[PDB]
Parts: C-alpha cells; sequence; structure tokens
RNA sequence: CAAACCGGAUUAGAUACCCGGGUAGUCCACGCCCUAAACGAUGCGCGCUAGGUCUCUGGGUCUCCUGGGGGCCGAAGCUAACGC
RNA sequence: GCGGUAAUACGGAGGGCGCGAGCGUUACCCGGAUUCACUGGGCGUAAAGGGCGUGUAGGCGGCCUGGGGCGUCCCAUGUGAAAG
C-alpha cells in the first residue's frame, strides 16, 4: 500500500522535475494540497489545481524550471533543487519554535504543520509556534 | 631575557630583519645585511619547497621570537585571545603588545625588548606610580608607565632618553620625556603595528 | 594576474615489454582571489611540463564563486565519486578551516573564513573535483529570487 | 524568403526510430511515419531565420555541415553562393575544438598549391613529386571549403544533428550556436535554432538551404536570383 | 550406472586421470536427516521516472490498441568500476 | 620500513630543528573513527539478504466529516543548592 502519501507526492514531484515535465498528477488530499499552497506561494511551482483523472480526485501540480543554459547540456536549472521528507512514519519529527531549522540560511524553506496550520519556517518563528517538521525544500 | 642565546642566528633563520637587539641591528650588521642566509653548515644550499606546515610553523616562530616569550606563555595568550570576542588574530597581537615588557620597549626606555625585560625585572619600571617587576603584567588602557623615581639619573636610562627626545612613539602611546613617563592610550589595531608576520597563518598553525 | 598553487604532483607508471615506463600528473589551481578559481589536471611525460599543462587546463574551467564578506551564501555538501565535501559559512576571524586540498582551492577563490569536512573517500583528486562542484553549486539570495519569480 | 504551404511533400518523415523528445513537433503516425507539425516548422522557422539575419548583418560566418549523401551536393552550392564555409565530405575530429591544429592542413593546402605554380614542380625528385601531388589531392577533398575559415564561426548549420552529432558536440563545447535541419530521429534540445523539417530527401534539404542562403545574401547586400541547384535535384 | 573395493595399463612413483570388473548407492514405500555456488551470490510490499525491439499468454474498434509473464537495447539517473 | 662495502633511517662527531626546570618514555580515556553511522554507514561482485513459505506478537497504514486532547506545540508559574 501507499505508506506515506506525503513522501509519495514530494517524490512524485522530484521525479517529474528531473525529466522536466510541464506538470504532474498527485492523488489528492487537503493536507497534500495545503502544502502545494506553500510550494506555490514561496515560488517553487507554478501552482496546482484539482483536476480529475478517471473519476477520482487528483491535484495537478504545474512545475517550474530555469532558463535554457550554455555549453554542452542546455537543460535548465531546477527551481526545486532539493526537496526531502523529514518527519516520516515510525520516525515522527517534532520541533519547538526555538528549534525550527534555518534552511540554507533561508535560501530554502521548511514546511511544518502546527496547530495554527501548515506553515513555512519563517512563518512559524515569526508567529511563535512549532510542530511536526514535514520537509525541507531548497 | 628569555631564550638567552644568539639572537641574530634567528634573524638569519626567519630571513627577516627581526631587530632582537635594537641598536646594532641598524648598523651594517643585524646579521642580515652581509650574510643573510640561514645559520648552520648548510644554510647556503638551494632551499627546498617548505611543506604547508613549515610555512605556518616558521611564521609563528617569527612572531614569538620577536616578543621573546615561551611557547607555554605564547599559546596561553593565543588561547585566551581565541576564546575572546573579536577577530581572534588581531586580539592576539593586541595582547602581546599589551605586555609591560614590550610597552617599555615601545616607549623607547630600552632599545630592545630583551633590555626592556630586564629593566622591569630589576625594578626600574613603574606602573601607575606603583612598581611592577613582571614582564608579563598586562598594561590596560589609561595606565601610565613611569621610569622609577630613584632610577632616573641612571646611565643606561639617560642615554636612552636623550635619544628619545625628538622621536615619535606609536599612535596608541603617549610619552613625555624629562618626566620619564608614558601612557597606554589604547590597544593598537592590526594596521597600527608593522609586524613582518602573516599572523593569519599563526592561527592556522594552532589547530594543526 | 592569476595565482597558481598545485595541490599534488604524482608519478604514475605503465608496463611495456621489458621495464616500466613512467609519467607524471599535476593537479593545479588558479585564482584571482576575488571570486574566480580554476582546477587543472595536467598529465604529461616530464614534471614541469605536466605542471605547465595543468595551469593551462585550469584556466578553461573557471568557477565564479559568490563571496560575501569572505565566506559563502549557503552551505553545500557534495558527492564526487566516493568523496564528499562539506562546506559551512563562518563569521570573520575563523580562517579557512580546511583540509589542505580545498584550502588551496578556497584561498585562491578568495574565501577568507569557512568551515570544511572531508567525508568518505579522501582521494585528493576527487576531493578537488568535489569542492569545485560545491563551489559551482552555490546560489545567492540574488539568483534564487530570479529563479522563483516569473 | 517564405513559403508556408511548402509542405510540398517535405513535411513529415521517418518511421518509429524517433527520439521521443521530438514529440512536440509531430502531428500523427500516419501509416508508419510521424508527420511533422506543419505550423511549428513555419514558426520555428520564424525565430530561426530571424537569428540568421542578425548574423549576416553583423558580418559573421555560418559553417554549413552536411555529410549525409542525400544532401551532400546541395551543401556545396548554397555554401559557395554565400561566402560561408562548408564541411562536405566528412567531419574531422577537432575541426572546431582542435581548430588550430586542424588548420595546419589548411596552411599546407594553400601553400602546396604554391608549389604547383613554380619551377620546383620540375625540380625536386619524383620520389617527392608523386607523394607531394597526391597529398594535395586529399587535402582539397576534405577542406574544399573549410579553408575559408580563419577562426571559429559565429554559428553552424547542420543538416542532420543525429548524423553529424560530433559536429554538434564540438559546437556546444565552444559555445557556438547550432542551427539545424532536424526531424524525428534527433534530440531537439541539443539544438539552439531548429528547423523541424527532415534531414533526408533533397526536396526538403535544398528548399531550406536555398531560402536560408537567399536570406543570408538578401540581408548582407546583394538581393539575387535562383540557385545553381534548384529543381536540378533528381 | 557406479564411492569403496579387485584387477589391467601409464608413470620416476600413480594409493589418480585411461581400461576390464564391482558392493553400498542410484529405484519404491514408510520414517528420519535440513545441507548447498539452497545463486539473479540482488528480502517482501506499494508508488513514481523516455523509448526501441524479440517472445509467451489473454482482451478489443484486431495497419494496431490494451493487460499479465519472459529476454535484449537503451532516456534520465545511479555505480569503485563492471554494470544496472 | 632502514643495515648485504660509497647508510641524510644503525653507533660517534660537527651542524640543525623543537621545547626548556624541564624534556622524553610507558600506561590509560576521548579525538581524528560517519570505523556501531540519531546527527552520520552499509549488504549484485569488497563483510553482509534468512534455502522458501505460512503466519503469532510487534512495527507501519488510503480518502471525507465530527467529538475528545494521549502524543505534539504555546503562555504563565514552581524546582533546577553551593562549588565548577
Ligand atoms: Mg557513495
Ligand atoms: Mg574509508
Ligand atoms: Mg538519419
Ligand atoms: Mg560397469
Ligand atoms: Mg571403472
Ligand atoms: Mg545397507
Ligand atoms: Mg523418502
Ligand atoms: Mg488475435
Ligand atoms: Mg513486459
Ligand atoms: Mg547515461
Ligand atoms: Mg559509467
Ligand atoms: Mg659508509
Ligand atoms: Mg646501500
Ligand atoms: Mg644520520
Ligand atoms: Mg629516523
Ligand atoms: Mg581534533
Ligand atoms: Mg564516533
Ligand atoms: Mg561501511
Ligand atoms: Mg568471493
Ligand atoms: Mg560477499
Ligand atoms: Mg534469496
Ligand atoms: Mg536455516
Ligand atoms: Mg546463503
Ligand atoms: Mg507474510
Ligand atoms: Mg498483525
Ligand atoms: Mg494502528
Ligand atoms: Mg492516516
Ligand atoms: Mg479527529
Ligand atoms: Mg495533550
Ligand atoms: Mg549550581
Ligand atoms: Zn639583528
Amino acid at each position: 500500500m501507499l505508506t506515506d502519501p506525503i513522501a509519495d507526492m514530494l517524490t512524485r514531484i522530484r521525479n517529474a522535475t528531473r525529466v522536466y515535465k510541464e506538470s504532474t498528477d498527485v492523488p489528492a488530499s487537503r493536507f497534500k494540497e495545503e502544502i502545494l499552497r506553500i510550494l506555490a506561494r514561496e515560488g517553487f511551482i507554478k501552482g496546482y489545481e484539482r483536476v480529475d483523472v478517471d473519476g477520482k480526485p487528483y491535484l495537478r501540480v504545474y512545475l517550474k524550471y530555469g532558463p535554457r543554459r550554455q555549453g554542452p547540456d542546455p537543460r535548465p536549472e531546477q527551481v526545486i533543487h532539493h526537496i526531502r521528507r523529514i518527519s516520516k512514519p515510525g520516525r515522527r519529527v517534532y520541533v519547538g519554535v526555538k528549534e525550527i531549522p534555518r534552511v540554507r540560511r533561508g535560501l530554502g524553506i521548511a514546511i511544518l504543520s502546527t496547530s495554527k496550520g501548515v506553515l513555512t519556517d519563517r512563518e512559524a518563528r515569526k508567529l511563535g509556534v512549532g510542530g511536526e517538521l514535514i520537509c525541507e525544500v531548497w | 631575557g628569555r631564550y638567552i642565546g644568539p639572537v641574530c642566528r634567528l634573524c638569519r633563520r626567519e630571513g627577516v630583519k627581526l631587530y632582537l637587539k635594537g641598536e646594532r641591528c641598524y648598523s651594517p650588521k643585524c646579521a642580515m645585511e652581509r650574510r643573510p642566509y640561514p645559520p648552520g653548515q648548510h644554510g647556503q644550499k638551494r632551499a627546498r619547497r617548505p611543506s604547508d606546515y613549515a610555512v605556518r610553523l616558521r611564521e609563528k616562530q617569527k612572531l614569538r621570537r620577536i616578543y621573546g616569550i615561551s611557547e607555554r606563555q605564547f599559546r596561553n595568550l593565543f588561547e585566551e585571545a581565541s576564546k575572546k570576542k573579536g577577530v581572534t588574530g588581531s586580539v592576539f597581537l593586541g595582547l602581546l603588545e599589551s605586555r609591560l615588557d614590550n610597552v617599555v620597549y615601545r616607549l623607547g626606555f630600552a632599545v630592545s625588548r630583551r633590555q626592556a625585560r630586564q629593566l622591569v625585572r630589576h625594578g626600574h619600571i613603574t606602573v601607575n606610580g606603583r612598581r611592577v617587576d613582571l614582564p608579563s603584567y598586562r598594561v590596560r588602557p589609561g595606565d601610565e608607565i613611569a621610569v622609577a623615581e630613584k632610577s632616573r639619573n641612571l646611565e643606561l636610562i639617560r642615554q636612552n632618553l636623550e635619544a628619545m627626545k625628538g622621536r615619535k612613539v606609536g599612535p596608541w602611546l603617549s610619552l613625555d620625556v624629562e618626566g620619564m613617563k608614558g601612557k597606554f592610550l589604547r590597544l593598537p589595531d592590526r594596521e597600527d603595528l608593522a609586524l613582518p608576520v602573516n599572523e593569519q597563518l599563526v592561527i592556522e598553525f594552532y589547530s594543526r | 594576474d592569476f595565482e597558481e598553487k598545485m595541490i599534488l604532483i604524482r608519478r604514475t607508471a605503465r608496463m611495456q615489454a621489458g621495464g616500466r615506463r613512467f609519467r607524471f600528473g599535476a593537479l593545479v589551481v588558479v585564482g584571482d582571489r576575488q571570486g574566480r578559481v580554476g582546477l587543472g589536471f595536467g598529465k604529461a611525460p616530464e614534471v614541469p611540463l605536466a605542471v605547465q599543462k595543468a595551469g593551462y587546463y585550469a584556466r578553461r574551467n573557471m568557477v565564479e564563486v559568490p563571496l560575501q564578506n569572505g565566506t559563502i551564501p549557503h552551505e553545500i555538501e557534495v558527492e564526487f565519486g566516493a568523496s564528499k565535501i562539506v562546506l559551512k559559512p563562518a563569521a570573520p576571524g575563523t580562517g579557512v578551516i580546511a583540509g589542505a586540498v580545498p584550502r588551496a582551492i578556497l584561498e585562491l577563490a578568495g574565501v577568507t573564513d569557512i568551515l570544511t569536512k572531508e567525508l568518505g573517500s579522501r582521494n585528493p583528486i576527487n576531493i578537488a573535483y568535489a569542492t569545485m562542484e560545491a563551489l559551482r553549486q552555490l546560489r545567492t539570495k540574488a539568483d534564487v529570487e530570479r529563479l522563483r519569480k516569473g | 524568403v517564405k513559403e508556408l504551404l511548402e509542405a510540398g511533400v517535405h513535411f513529415g518523415h521517418e518511421r518509429k526510430r524517433w527520439n521521443p523528445k521530438f514529440a512536440r513537433y509531430i502531428y500523427a503516425e500516419r501509416n508508419g511515419i510521424h508527420i511533422i507539425d506543419l505550423q511549428k516548422t513555419m514558426e520555428e522557422l520564424e525565430r530561426t531565420f530571424r537569428f540568421i539575419e542578425d548574423l549576416a548583418m553583423r558580418g559573421g560566418t555560418i559553417l554549413f555541415v552536411g555529410t549525409k549523401k542525400q544532401a551532400q551536393d546541395i551543401v556545396r552550392m548554397e555554401a559557395e553562393r554565400a561566402g560561408m564555409p562548408y564541411v562536405n565530405q566528412r567531419w574531422l575530429g577537432g575541426m572546431l575544438t582542435n581548430f588550430k591544429t586542424i588548420s595546419q592542413r589548411v596552411h599546407r593546402l594553400e601553400e602546396l598549391e604554391a608549389l604547383f605554380a613554380s619551377p620546383e614542380i620540375e625540380e625536386r625528385p619524383k620520389k617527392e613529386q608523386v607523394r607531394l601531388k597526391h597529398e594535395l589531392e586529399r587535402l582539397q577533398k576534405y577542406l574544399s571549403g573549410f579553408r575559408l575559415l580563419k577562426r571559429l564561426p559565429d554559428a553552424i548549420f547542420v543538416v542532420d544533428p543525429t548524423k553529424e552529432a560530433i559536429a554538434v558536440r564540438e559546437a556546444r563545447k565552444l559555445f557556438i550556436p547550432v542551427i539545424a535541419l532536424a526531424d524525428t530521429d534527433s534530440d531537439p534540445d541539443l539544438v539552439d535554432y531548429i528547423i523541424p523539417g527532415n534531414d533526408d530527401a533533397i526536396r526538403s534539404i535544398q528548399l531550406i538551404l536555398s531560402r536560408a542562403v537567399d536570406l543570408i545574401i538578401q540581408a548582407r547586400g546583394g538581393v539575387v536570383e535562383p540557385s545553381p541547384s534548384y529543381a536540378l535535384v533528381q
């Protein structure tokens, strides 16, 4: 079965971008969606939208890359350089507000889930909470 | 002072005029001018490329052998300067330069530091009007470094200060002659000293 | 102009009938100490030739390193082969705290304060190729903003 | 310098030995053959010919590379028409990345022809005379219009990316813009300016290089007529 | 058919390879034994990431499309390399 | 790793380097050792996939809504002696 559906998405995305797709489909959940809301806001995607494949509900993510490059290998720079699940099943990772990590000196984000809802690193620290550290993205 | 040996064979090992003697070092000697190669039967054959380590080592020696100080007492200063807040390298220089044995040399009471060391150990130097016979003593800012009241008409001191009449003393030191009195205005900053040491290197050697 | 350093020279050897036949390799670095570095691997019949060749090789293959007050934007870690290099920014007064290979490269790039760790295989050649890759991979807030606008 | 319904019969080509990366430029699998998106061939042509204009205007050269025999002769005329150089027979290891060293062969040709207008073709032993006259043979055979190059070209026109892929690779390593006449067997992303037509079949090929060289002359300053090739393609 | 074994050869020797014999065993039933280069030297499950080609077995509008299985080549990528 | 008759590696000498009222040695602990890897490792061929299954406990578990608030997070407050 699908043991972690968040990693599934996070990965689904990582996979798609490395072959430069225009978009990719993840099967849908509000929680998954509530993450894409942030990916989108912070500039990591072009955004997403609830499409509908074979009558079951998916979230089409629209990916985003650099410009074409120079010399041999013109494949463009990735926008999502790096994106990885931190907390996982059978190793949940929770942090105090005093422990929310500075990712790449802030050049990257770290989505975490708090009782004020899903939030970036900057968001929670400048709002006073902590929670389950979901994933770093940079 | 300390080390107590041939000093100019050290000038000749660092390949640098070190002035561990003051006066004669301005003559046609210091060892360097006329014979500026290393001491020893070998110090005149084509010099092999110094290992990364030697380079950083020889550089520390160049700094320590200037101020004439045990490695035990050098490192103790460096570690302190390390723990301390600020560019740990220049704080080090600030610390060596804050030594009384050296401040006496800076204010030209002695013509060398070896001479300035003894001038203190034999009690001719006073701090804030009290006497201090420790080369180690850390001069703080605001302190006045006098020549001892009852040492004033002394031969070594007379010549040494009629020579100081009309000479400039560092931008971090005051000094009035006739009164045999200096003043530690401030800890010098890195560009205030003109030390032939990379110093950045000295830091690297103490983490080998 | 440029400053050359040379991290290792070595004396490889191949077999032909009746005797081994030698050769020399040179890893050299060039830098202007203001954000430009090049790594050159020059192999050749005799030593000083193999150096010359590396210096030239090192000048094509330049990296534009985005210094900031003597250090780096983020912190990268990079794997080249089984070599891993770990780069970490440090405040002024720290110095290049690094193994002797990325030190060569970093100092010549003009990084004056940094933290380093060689992890995994320590082959000086692959370690050099890795810190070059680490450097090639640095981004600044400037170029990240561009990436995620539109 | 146009023609849109110059599909003629030179639109789609190649079966299913495609590079799937060429998927955007295809219309359908009309009976064992991908046919090329007609519109795109014309609008890629837009941005492409545009490129080449500014190259002739600024006064730079375009190296025409076509080795494929079903396009070989065509390259010779259209590349001779424009001033530009051509690689026609076969493409040598380092025409570009080794462009100095390769040009010793040019230094010799131009200088070996100088032997053949002197009294020293009667002088010199015939041990040299036979060798040094059938050596000039081969030189003129590969470098018949590489010799026109005195430095690396500003761009490079290949008629088959896949087939002349060593030519392409060398261009990139020296950052020289690739123009290419491509179709379904190629990697489009490896090419800067693409004319998604079809690498094989003279009816295409020449049409493209005609109109391209038309444009090169037209923009350099000469505004001319029909070509030495044209319907002399059988 | 063939360990052991009994002979013939070969050999410097030949407790072997070659040759003529030959018992356990190899076969059956029942009961034990539990090992191996028990090997893809690759634990099981699920999701994702170009294609081409050969083959076994379903289905459909049957130039082909769509499943399951067995091979080969290869995108991205990985690997110390070989390779995958 | 040096020494087999030209030893910068042995014994002496001159010279040199490093510390210095100390300098060496042996012993032991952490370090370098991401060399038990949580941070921070691996198992096709380097050590490492259990011969294969069935399944007990245990670990883990798709989408939507509501209650609870155990985990998780936050505020306040008590305790955290002195020495270090
Ligand atoms: Mg590895
Ligand atoms: Mg190792
Ligand atoms: Mg072809
Ligand atoms: Mg028998
Ligand atoms: Mg028998
Ligand atoms: Mg029996
Ligand atoms: Mg049985
Ligand atoms: Mg059928
Ligand atoms: Mg199959
Ligand atoms: Mg590959
Ligand atoms: Mg490989
Ligand atoms: Mg001897
Ligand atoms: Mg010997
Ligand atoms: Mg000896
Ligand atoms: Mg020894
Ligand atoms: Mg340590
Ligand atoms: Mg450890
Ligand atoms: Mg291991
Ligand atoms: Mg084995
Ligand atoms: Mg094994
Ligand atoms: Mg198995
Ligand atoms: Mg078993
Ligand atoms: Mg086994
Ligand atoms: Mg089971
Ligand atoms: Mg169970
Ligand atoms: Mg449960
Ligand atoms: Mg759940
Ligand atoms: Mg609930
Ligand atoms: Mg609770
Ligand atoms: Mg206490
Ligand atoms: Zn001197």
